[PDB]
């Protein structure tokens, strides 16, 4: 065998509806909603024809610019959510800094990863230590540190 | 009236498609936290207290991203300067990013308003009480230390003495309806 | 306590129809009614 | 004047066209008249 | 799949469908009662140490 490495997927998910309408600022559908509410009554006061024709093209164009709006908005949010990249070597650690991760901690990994001296892993090696109060040693320490926490592993 | 359609729509679907290319370029751009961020820029300055603590810490360092940190302060004096407020005309002015301490940040940042914090702590450094050596009442410091910790007065000591769209953006032409419909009939 | 940095905020707020006509250039933007107020002329020349 | 010789020695619409694109059909109800 | 990377690395126009399938060890052939073989496995795992 050899060395690998855990972690959770993807923590928070959303099925209907409400990764629908999410774009869209709940007051402005009822800013659409008044909106119809003066479109919808106009009519009993006619009764109390290019005039209104013009409103209700401007109307028209107006609701395009709303649609073309929104449509915009969905795409802007597909487009970034399909450039999202996640990572998976060590060589991604070895550039980054911000996630923790370890082994058994005096254990034959530990001891056995810092007689290891690969430049990369060896300074890994010495950012393990160099951060020591993230230190944990057993199974359901790591456990609890991965289930809660922004923490890699390196276990058998 | 059919090609005044045609070409109507591909002026809309045009600054549609533009407009939204532009409010992803919006969504697109990224905020700075890390000093990783630090280590793959080049344009803004950063720095520490020249000559000191901080300074030799970085002449200590082994992780290789604030190794080349410490490489670019080697190399470019201009803003490595000493004195506190120094550093602080250099951000006011400056594109200057400062490591230092960070209680000190914490009261600086009670006086101005105009200041916002970075990350969190990179390291550990533990300021701490000192005996002539060989005392027990070490130990009797470290358990009222143990108690009055326990108890949070430090805390209340330290708050004590530090502290001092366009989804927005239609809705002109959303109220434009009315002031339309006033004028219609007469 | 440890190593941290401070910075400066950048800000400026203004959210207006001016900052909605944006990427078309503005004499382009008369020019849609401009355009435009050809057809309806010859609606009401073609109508009469 | 250092400098004063170094000065002394070292100095010495995208869319626009689519409109008429449009505005090419303009002759259409003309010849209808008859 | 060595050999297999021996061909990726030389030609430039080469996708791997996935990795390992099994476990193959290529050693190097000893006799029947080689007097070297506890030599031959320290030598191997001070290589190995050593890298």
């Amino acid at each position: 065998l050899g060395v690998s490495i855990l972690y959770r997927k993807p923590n928070g998910t959303n099925p209907s509806v409400f990764s629908f309408l999410n774009p869209l600022s709940p007051d402005i559908w009822m800013y659409v909603l008044l909106a119809y509410l003066g479109v919808s009554v106009v009519l009993f006061v006619i009764a109390r024809a290019l005039s209104t024709r013009i409103i209700g093209g401007i109307w028209w164009f107006f609701t395009l610019i709303i649609i073309s709006s929104y449509t915009a908005n969905l795409a802007a949010f597909l487009t970034v959510e399909r450039m999202e990249s996640p990572i998976d070597s060590a060589d991604d650690l070895a550039k980054q800094t911000k996630i923790e991760y370890g082994a058994v901690k005096d254990g034959a990994t530990m001891t056995f990863f810092k007689k290891s001296k690969i430049s990369t892993f060896e300074k890994m090696w010495a950012f393990m230590s160099s951060k020591p109060s993230a230190l944990v040693k057993n199974n359901e320490e790591g456990i609890q540190r991965t289930l809660t926490a922004d923490y890699a592993l390196l276990m058998e | 009236g059919g090609i005044w359609w045609f070409f109507t729509l591909i002026i809309i679907s045009s600054y549609t498609a533009n407009l939204a290319a532009f409010l992803t370029v919006e969504r697109m751009e990224s905020p700075i936290d890390s000093a990783d961020d630090l280590a793959k820029q080049t344009k803004i300055e950063y720095g520490a207290v020249k000559d000191g603590a901080t300074m030799t810490f970085f002449k200590k360092s082994k992780i290789s991203t604030f190794e080349k940190m410490w490489a670019f302060m080697s190399s470019k004096p201009s803003a490595l300067v000493k004195n506190n407020e120094e550093g602080i005309q250099r951000t006011l002015t400056a594109d200057y990013a400062l490591l230092m301490e960070s209680t000190t940040i914490e009261y600086i940042t009670q006086r101005n308003c105009n200041l916002t914090q970075i990350g969190g702590l990179i390291d550990s450094k533990g300021y701490g009480i000192g005996t002539p050596m060989g005392s027990p009442y070490r130990d009797k410091i470290t358990i009222a230390i143990l108690q009055l910790q326990e108890e949070d007065k430090l805390h209340i000591m330290k708050e004590k003495w530090w502290r001092g769209q366009k989804i927005g953006g239609i809705f002109i032409v959303l109220a434009a309806g009315l002031v339309l419909s006033v004028l219609v009939a007469v």
